[PDB]
RNA sequence: AAAGCUCCUUCGACGAGUCGAGUAGUUUGGGAAUGCUGCUCAAAAUGGGAGGUAAAUUUCUUCUAAAGCUAAAUACCGGCCA
RNA sequence: AGGUUGACCUCGGAUCAGGUAGGAGGACCCGCUGAACUUAAGCAUAUCAAUAAGCGGAGGAAAAGAAACCAACAGGGAUUGCCCUAGUAACGGCGAGUGAAGCGGCAACAGCUCAAAUUUGAAAGCUGGCUUCGGCCCGCGUUGUAAUUUGGAGAGGAUGCUUU
């Protein structure tokens, strides 16, 4: 951590303490991945196969029409950030698919 | 084991599987009676990831409600005050499907005592859902410290004053400052913010 | 329709372990 | 400004019961103290320091010790509730100044403290034993650990020849600097990458 | 009966200073209980696996042949949740698995795992991947055939 | 037999028609920042929520929802005793 | 004997054995539902009021409760209540009006249980019946009853002392 600077006001202003290095607590390893929850969500993924509108964000790729990959996601899931990540995880899939083939 | 297959497998409720389970399950739970027993749960983790236990002493019950919106029931549909620029078929009941469900389910077996409740199915006319029920006078109930709890009078009818999962979400009991009217209970902060209290020395 | 005495008394394996070997102490603070 | 405009005649709250309530309140402690001796009638507590820029300047009690202050001071986690000692999990320690002072009031406490064997006719040797389990002893923790010094000494005295010289150029031209610094931290930087990109397109 | 009389020698072992395993053997039995087995599944213990085919619901043994697939251990689909709880003196067993026999027992393990593999997954390699279901009732049948006949008749 | 303390390569499962989004009604000081419910869509794995002005990009800070129990300080035009 | 004999699953019957709910009370408490008089010149936003009436459910208290919190600090640390914050931030036709929260002082303080792991060298768990009170039976349960773990961690190791 950065050493404050003892003002008031400006960039890294407060009290000058000598800041600790906190071992992390568990509470915080949520999001991580494990193998175990790994390997059941590709297992359940094999079993159960994609959603229809997974298959069509799936075909607007495959076509390579990205803004529309992006905007029928957002339409579908609600948020920016979701439509993203969803994007990529299925360019992920076509990806390991093409390398499969 | 197999729960948390279970639990990543009914994550995926579009699948070509799960669909094809819960269109039959839904035409099957049709054709039962609205309240009926269930033998065993239709979704096992979500029943003990919710309390149930495989013991002699936990009950299941299914339930349908018929699912929308609310009518006031004034003569005709119509209300005879001031205008309210809405129709009766935009009210909105403050409560869940799932609080009425288990209210029903509660009063059809009212000697015991409504644990949790899961949803399991819906189509256009009705929601369907799983209510947990534990037998407070069974003595493998009453000799088991996680469970005994319940025995105790002052959790009669949780389902009926909100004591449950949907009815703590509906009475908005969170922490923080987008429950500030609520958290404590609404009327209560109501009553408090609303008294004029008078000390001796003022 | 109270629960027996003994009934209301159960007490877990974990939690009896834990009263086992850190139950209340007695104890004083000198001044 | 009188906000009379709702039923408030139903929701009057008369305080008639002062007094009672204050001797039913003596009363409680009292049966509490009894039922309690010869241990203290609270908790020790530690001391933290006050949030926001407006409290900072003074230190309080808090509710618990955290678990890295039971650890340096030696004090497992699970004796620490059963002599009187609150234990708090959610806090934490950011910094060694905070620390230092609770892990010493922990080993202030811990070296006043006597402790009475489970049983009379087996002592066991984390126990205080008999002869110096008489002593003269305190019940209010409250009192006898509160916080001494709870706001920094308003005036000391130095030579004058310790008188420091002072920020360069003044302390009202620090902080207008420090001010426009910090409203100017992303357009120097802005500034300074079009000029690296710059450099990098016309070296 | 016989885990009380095990137990009665093991404690008279122990009365005469001798500890349980001297007494004791190791035991050689069938593997059941859904977690377990699946647990045993995922640690290539277990050496067969037989599924009952009358699970319900269905759910709770959906993903077992990809899984055995997956951790290459042979398995079998079997008519009998009843029949297995025959096996391991219940009502039902949705799931069985043995790991280990005993060593005058290796060689019919072999052939039996040797036998599901050739006759049962080979047999079933093409058609576990095929759609189910699908068949017209008697009458929807009938009125079908008489449809095609007087389409090729006119 | 159970239990506590100290250290560590490693591992470290954590709640889904739920969260969230849109829309409608209602509610709130939160008629840009509130909560609840109905309908439609419908998640994720350092993920998710919050950070009271909408959005994209890059950071940071705090916690860890969708399961559950628990005395006291608080209320009391009912009942009983004073 | 196999056109038999059974094992399960689901669904029923019994004045079967043992139990449980209803109604009263409702001052206070938890929800649902829900006005108008009033105040705004009148008046469909608004106000009265998230009140009265109506409906359901508890206890000696109830409810809330051990952070998906507050914050932006040198950081606090479950819930409840008083004092203050504060008639403040904020909301509001044509304006009448409405209106919190963090910090801070105090009263009182107390912390925990599950699901997600294979006991697998041994369902170690439990209801009921009969008991000579030693136990023995009918069963529940592997589609999971005990022990272990709950994020403050824990699991696996290592290590040497303490504890009942």
């Amino acid at each position: 951590p950065v050493e404050r600077t003892g003002l008031i006001r400006g960039l890294n202003k407060g009290h000058k303490t000598t800041r600790r290095v906190l071992k992390e607590r568990p509470s915080r390893r949520k999001g991580a991945q494990s193998k175990r929850t790994q390997f059941v969500r590709s297992l359940i993924r094999e079993v159960a196969g994609l959603a229809p509108y997974e298959r069509r964000v799936i075909e607007l790729l495959r076509n390579g029409k990205d803004k529309r990959a992006r905007k029928f996601s957002k339409k579908k899931l609600g948020t920016f950030g979701r439509a993203k990540r969803k994007c990529e995880e299925l360019q992920r899939i076509i990806a390991e698919s093409r390398r499969a083939h | 084991g197999a729960l948390k297959y279970l639990e990543e497998l009914s994550k995926k409720k579009q699948s070509d599987v799960v669909r094809f389970l819960l269109r039959v399950r839904c035409w099957e739970y049709r054709q039962l009676n609205v309240i009926h027993r269930a033998s065993r749960p239709s979704r096992p983790d979500k029943a003990r990831r919710l309390g149930y236990k495989a013991k002699q002493g936990y009950v299941i019950y299914r339930v349908r409600v018929r699912r929308g919106g609310r009518k006031r029931p004034v003569p005709k549909g119509a209300t005879y005050g001031k205008p309210t620029n809405q129709g009766v078929n935009q009210l909105k009941y403050q409560r869940s499907l799932r609080a009425t469900a288990e209210e029903r389910v509660g009063r059809r077996c009212s000697n015991l005592r409504v644990l949790n409740s899961y949803w399991v199915n819906q189509d256009s006319t009705y929601k369907y859902y799983e209510v947990i029920l534990v037998d407070p006078n069974h003595k493998a109930i009453r000799r088991d410290p996680r469970i005994n709890w319940i025995c105790n009078p002052v959790h009669k009818h949780r389902e009926c004053r909100g004591l449950t999962s949907t009815g703590k979400k509906s009475r908005g009991l969170n922490k923080g400052h987008r429950f500030n009217k609520t958290r404590a209970g609404r009327r209560k902060t109501w009553k408090r913010h609303n008294t004029l209290s008078l000390w001796r020395y003022r | 329709r109270r629960l027996s005495k003994e009934d209301a008394s159960r007490v877990l394996e974990k939690t009896k372990k834990r009263l086992t070997h850190f139950p209340q102490r007695k104890y004083a603070v000198k001044a | 400004n009188n906000h009379f405009r709702k039923h408030w005649q139903r929701r009057v709250r008369c305080h008639f019961d002062q007094p009672g309530k204050k001797v039913t309140r003596r009363l409680a402690r009292r049966a509490k103290a009894a039922a309690l001796a010869p241990r203290p009638v609270d908790k020790l507590r530690p001391i933290v320091r006050c949030p926001t820029v407006k409290y900072n300047r003074r230190t309080r009690l808090g509710r618990g010790f955290t678990l890295e202050e039971l650890k340096a001071a030696g004090i497992p986690r699970l004796l620490a509730p059963t002599i009187g000692i609150a234990v708090d999990h959610r806090r934490k320690n950011l910094s060694e100044e905070s620390l230092a002072a609770n892990v010493q009031r922990l080993k202030d406490y811990k070296a006043r403290l006597i402790l009475f064997p489970r049983k009379s006719n087996k002592p066991k040797k984390a126990d205080t034993p008999k002869d110096q389990q008489t002593a003269e002893t305190t019940t209010s923790l409250r009192t006898s650990f509160g916080v001494e010094q709870p706001l920094a000494p308003g005036f000391t005295e130095i030579s004058k020849s310790e008188i420091p010289a002072g920020i360069e150029g003044g302390a009202y031209r620090a902080l207008r600097k420090a001010r426009s610094d910090a409203r100017l931290v992303g357009v120097r930087e802005k500034r300074a990458k079009e000029k690296a990109e710059a450099e990098a397109n016309k070296k | 009966q016989e885990k009380k009389e095990r137990l009665l020698r093991e404690a008279t072992a122990i009365k005469e200073g001798k500890k349980k395993e001297d007494v004791s053997k190791k035991p050689y039995t069938v593997k059941y209980g859904l977690n377990h087995v699946v647990g045993l599944i995922e640690n290539k213990k277990a050496s067969l696996v037989l599924i009952a085919n009358d699970v319900d619901p269905i759910e709770l043994v959906v993903f077992l042949p990809a899984l055995c697939r997956k951790m290459g251990i042979p398995y079998a689909i079997i008519k009998g949740k009843a029949r297995l709880g025959t096996l391991v003196h219940k009502k039902t067993a949705a799931v069985v698995a043995i790991t280990e026999v005993r060593s005058e027992d290796k060689n019919e393990l072999a052939k039996l795992i040797s036998a599901v593999k050739e006759g049962y997954l080979e047999k079933v390699e093409d058609t576990r991947k095929r759609w189910g279901g699908g068949i017209m009732g008697f009458k929807a049948q009938k009125r079908e055939e008489k449809r095609k006949k007087s389409l090729e008749t006119a």
